[PDB]
Parts: structure tokens; C-alpha cells; sequence
């Protein structure tokens, strides 16, 4: 079982600024993880695939990369319909995981 | 140069009925039945048919499952060949396996392959730049209607092709016909990747359309003449009348 | 349009059981793997149990042994039968596809609507 950590648990950023989050997994999975934005009352809607790879239809303004252990989510100008709880996912190996999730 | 070429619509379904059978080993067998278990399309099973009308082309990303039966009915040529991989992208190595005019083509190559990839011949337009190869074949092609089925096999390390191509008559349903066919081996590509996914590639320059099934570990028993052809095939796990059937060995 | 639609859900005691269920539509259903996964009140998403495309290999998570993860793919119906229900498994079950590159292959991510389940 791998586990998968979160930082910082909650941030606060206005419009127009640069919002980074870190995830962190216990083992290497290269390059499967998935990225998970989630509105309140909402199912999770994936934004990145296989690390950095963006989703069709996800805005050119949300990124993300790395690799084994380390990776990064970054939001290069904050906009007002991006307040959402975001989530990282392993898919290495079974069972699969998700992260806390980051307030935003 | 990769070009960003739609909608998405809902799948169809046919009828496979008795078909996807093709010969499990390289040994003559004749005037037999003889049982053996492999992973075959079950028989009546529920085939994804999938269109190229030209304002449609259907060329969607499918999972590979753990083998492949597909089919294809058109006069025109379109479907010229597969990509085979995990990510397809330069992350990765990627299985390519492309026909034309004069021979066919296959590779194994970091490809990082097009959002929407196919062939132009006024061309590769199927990806943008690739990495180091590890694999190389050059061979002689593989391609009323022509009606060519494959089956796709990827077993320790092997990518195991059997082909079959006869004509067939045009109906107007333009379902899969009736009748038994067994499938010849083709080639036996020893490349050692893990296939997980795959896609179609067609050319652009006509009206197409192809089958999409996903093979099962079953037992059948196969009955071969006097010319060791398979003439026909018991599904053994169908129905309480081929299990008697095939216990009994008698058709 | 693709669909997922949970169903089954309520109230129910400790110790009880209840089966779940989820009606697939728009898709190449008997083709893909499924997932279910559980979201509690004021918690984040829990992975629960994983089938393969053929309804022949299972996997579980917290819930293994108590669980049972099944299939038919001539209804295109997902289901999770629970025994033993405890009071730390009420939550929002939903059932998705979850886009996948090396076990179920799944090129696409489809979520449904989720169904409460209670247990008290
Ligand atoms: C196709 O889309 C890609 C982005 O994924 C873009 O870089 C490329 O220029 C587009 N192709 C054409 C011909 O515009
Ligand atoms: C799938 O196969 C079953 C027979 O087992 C058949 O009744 C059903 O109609 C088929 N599904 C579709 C969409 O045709
Ligand atoms: C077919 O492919 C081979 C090998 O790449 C090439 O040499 C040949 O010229 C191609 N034929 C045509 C008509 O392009
Ligand atoms: C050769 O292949 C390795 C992967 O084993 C890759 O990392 C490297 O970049 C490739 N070399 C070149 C020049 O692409
Ligand atoms: C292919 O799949 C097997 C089984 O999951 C795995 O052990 C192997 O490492 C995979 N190969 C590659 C290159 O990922
Ligand atoms: C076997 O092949 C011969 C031709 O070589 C043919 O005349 C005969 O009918 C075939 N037998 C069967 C059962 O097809």
C-alpha cells in the first residue's frame, strides 16, 4: 500500500496569484498520477493524467509536473472559479489512493 | 506537423455469432477433433462497430484488454494500420504498425504520437518526432467488399498476428456475416512491451467501418478435415448443449 | 451523453447490510473496469474496491472481507453488496470509471452522482 501526503493543507491566494501544491508518495510511481479538482456538492473532475499531461477541455493556465516521488500542481494566475479542494491520485499499483486533498 | 482534425456519438453493436477462431499452434492436425484451451472471442458475443463516413470518423482510443479481435469491411483502403502502447507519448515505447502501397512497416519507438493521428498521402502525420527504436521489421503487406479480420495477442513478450481476408457479398444490414472462417498466423513480432491501449489509423485523401472484441480463456473443441482445415467449433462454456457436446466429443 | 446512476442507498443498522447498485449507459460498458469509491461528510475521497472488464479478478481496500465487488455486463450493471456495516462507513458511494494507463486501460473519466448510505 503506497501512501499519499498533501502540503500545505490549506492556502490563501487572491486573483491573479501563483497557487502551488505539493504532493508527496511514500514509493516511486514514475509518472501515474492524476490531478483532481473538486467543487462542493460535486463528484471530482480530472484535470492532468500520467503527470503532466492535460486533460482536454482544462484551461492552459493550470500545469503540473514530475517524477518517482515529488510532484508539483501549480495554478499560474489564480482565477475566482478556481476555489476548490484539490486532490492527487496514485494508479502505480493496487489499491489505488488518494491524497487529503488541498483547500484552495 | 501534427493537424487537430468532431463530436462523440454512442457505440453500436452486432452480432459476432461463429467467428474469431484462428489455428492455436503450427502443427498439422487432420480427420480430428481436438480440445484445446486459449483465449478466443466467445462465441454470440456483442462486437462494438464503430463508423467512417465521408461527416464522421469514429477513431477513439480503446483499451486492449488482454487481446484484441478486429475486423474491418470497406473497398477503399482506409484503415491502414495501429498504434499499440501504454501513455502514447514520448514517455513510453510505443508499437507502430503502418501498411502501404509497396510493403509494411513495423517499429517500436518512443513515438510522441498526434491528439489525433493518420496518414495523408498527397505522409506521416501520425506523430511529431521520436526517440530511440528498439525494434525493427520490414515485411511484404498485410491488407463486393473485402472483409479482413485480425486477431492481436500479446503473450510474454510475443505480439502474435492472425490474419484472414476473403470477399464477401454486400448487404444491406452491413452486418457481420455468417459462415466459418479460421485465421491463419501471420507474424510473430518479439518485441516485449506492455499494450494496454490502442487506436485505429486511417487515411485521409470514402465510406469504412470496423469490429471490436475482446478475447476470453475458453475451451473449444475444433473439428479439422482431411485437409486439416478447422471446418467448424464448439464453444464449451455457451450453453449445456455444447458442454454435453464437447464431453462427449461429437458435433 | 455517458451516464452513471447510483442507486440503493438509505438507512440502515449496525451490523446490517445493503447492496448498491449502478446503471451504466452511453458507453462501452462491458469493455471497461469499474471502481467504487466513498466519500464521507467532512473527509476527502476513499478508494473502496475495483472489477475487471470480464467480472473475473477483484480487488479491495479497510473494507476487504466485508465487501463484494460484482457485475453484469448483459444489464450493464456495477454492484457492491456491504455486510456488516459499521457506523464509520456512512458516506456518499460513487461508482466511476477512473482514467488508467496500466491496469483497466481506461482512456476516458467518468464519475456519477454518488447515493448516501447511513448506518445508525
Ligand atoms: C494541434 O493542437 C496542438 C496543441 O495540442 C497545437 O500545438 C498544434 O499547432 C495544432 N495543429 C495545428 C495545425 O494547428
Ligand atoms: C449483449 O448480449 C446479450 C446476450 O447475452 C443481448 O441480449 C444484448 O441485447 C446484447 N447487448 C446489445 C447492446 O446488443
Ligand atoms: C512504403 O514504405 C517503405 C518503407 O518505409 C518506403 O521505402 C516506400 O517508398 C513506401 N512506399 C510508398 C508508395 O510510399
Ligand atoms: C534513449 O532511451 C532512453 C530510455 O531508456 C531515454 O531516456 C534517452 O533520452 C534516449 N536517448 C535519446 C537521444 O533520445
Ligand atoms: C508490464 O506489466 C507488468 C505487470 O504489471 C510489470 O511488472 C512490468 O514492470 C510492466 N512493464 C513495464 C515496462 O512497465
Ligand atoms: C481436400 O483437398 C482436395 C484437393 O487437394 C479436395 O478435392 C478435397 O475435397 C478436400 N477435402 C475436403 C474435406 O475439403
Amino acid at each position: 500500500v503506497i501512501w499519499m501526503t498533501q502540503s500545505p493543507s490549506s492556502l490563501s491566494a487572491s486573483v491573479g496569484d501563483r497557487v502551488t501544491i505539493t504532493c508527496q508518495a511514500s514509493q516511486d510511481i514514475r509518472f501515474y498520477l492524476n490531478w483532481y479538482q473538486q467543487k462542493p456538492g460535486k463528484a471530482p473532475k480530472l484535470l492532468i493524467s500520467d503527470a503532466s499531461n492535460m486533460e482536454t477541455g482544462v484551461p492552459s493556465r493550470f500545469s503540473g509536473s514530475g517524477s518517482g516521488t515529488d510532484f508539483t500542481f501549480t495554478i499560474s494566475s489564480l482565477q475566482p472559479e478556481d476555489i476548490a479542494t484539490y486532490y492527487c491520485q496514485q494508479y502505480d499499483n493496487l489499491p489505488f489512493t488518494f491524497g487529503p486533498g488541498t483547500k484552495v | 506537423q501534427c493537424v487537430n482534425l468532431r463530436t462523440q456519438l454512442p457505440p453500436a453493436y452486432t452480432n459476432s455469432f461463429t467467428r474469431g477462431v484462428y489455428y492455436p499452434d503450427k502443427v498439422f492436425r487432420s480427420s480430428v477433433l481436438h480440445s484445446t484451451q486459449d483465449l478466443f472471442l466467445p462465441f454470440f458475443s456483442n462486437v462494438t462497430w464503430f463508423h467512417v463516413i465521408s461527416k464522421r470518423f469514429d477513431n477513439p482510443v480503446l483499451p486492449f484488454n488482454d487481446g484484441v479481435y478486429f475486423a474491418s469491411i470497406e473497398k477503399s483502403n482506409i484503415i491502414r494500420g495501429w498504434i499499440f502502447g501504454t501513455t502514447l507519448d514520448s514517455k513510453t515505447q510505443s508499437l507502430l504498425i503502418v501498411n502501404n502501397a509497396t510493403n509494411v512497416v513495423i517499429k517500436v519507438c518512443e513515438f510522441q504520437f498526434c491528439n489525433d493521428p493518420f496518414l495523408d498521402h498527397k505522409e506521416f502525420r501520425v506523430y511529431s518526432s521520436a526517440n530511440n527504436c528498439t525494434f525493427e521489421y520490414v515485411s511484404q503487406p498485410f491488407l463486393f467488399k473485402n472483409l479482413r479480420e485480425f486477431v492481436f495477442k500479446n503473450i510474454d513478450g510475443y505480439f502474435k498476428i492472425y490474419s484472414k481476408h476473403t470477399p464477401i457479398i454486400v448487404r444491406e444490414p452491413e452486418d457481420l456475416p455468417q459462415g466459418f472462417s479460421a485465421l491463419e498466423p501471420l507474424v510473430d513480432l518479439p518485441i516485449g512491451i506492455n499494450i494496454t491501449r490502442f487506436q485505429t489509423l486511417l487515411a485521409l485523401h470514402g465510406a469504412a467501418a470496423y469490429y471490436v472484441g475482446y478475447l476470453q480463456p475458453r475451451t473449444f473443441l475444433l473439428k479439422y478435415n482431411e485437409n486439416g482445415t478447422i471446418t467448424d467449433a464448439v464453444d464449451c462454456a455457451l450453453d449445456p448443449l455444447s458442454e454435453t457436446k464437447c464431453t462427449l466429443k461429437s458435433f | 451523453e455517458v451516464q452513471l446512476v447510483e442507486s440503493g442507498g438509505g438507512v440502515v443498522q449496525p451490523g446490517g447490510s445493503l447492496r448498491l447498485s449502478c446503471a451504466a449507459s452511453g458507453f462501452t460498458f462491458n469493455s471497461y473496469g469499474m471502481h467504487w469509491v466513498r466519500q464521507a461528510p467532512g473527509k476527502g475521497l476513499e478508494w473502496v474496491a475495483f472489477i475487471r472488464y470480464d467480472g473475473g479478478n477483484k480487488y479491495y481496500a479497510s473494507v476487504k472481507g466485508r465487501f463484494t465487488i460484482s457485475r453484469d455486463n448483459s444489464k450493464n450493471t456495477l454492484y457492491l453488496q456491504m455486510k456488516s456495516l459499521r457506523a464509520e462507513d456512512t458516506a456518499v458511494y460513487y461508482c466511476a470509471n477512473l482514467k488508467d494507463s496500466r491496469y483497466s486501460g481506461s482512456y476516458y473519466d467518468y464519475w456519477g452522482q454518488g447515493t448516501l448510505v447511513t448506518v445508525s
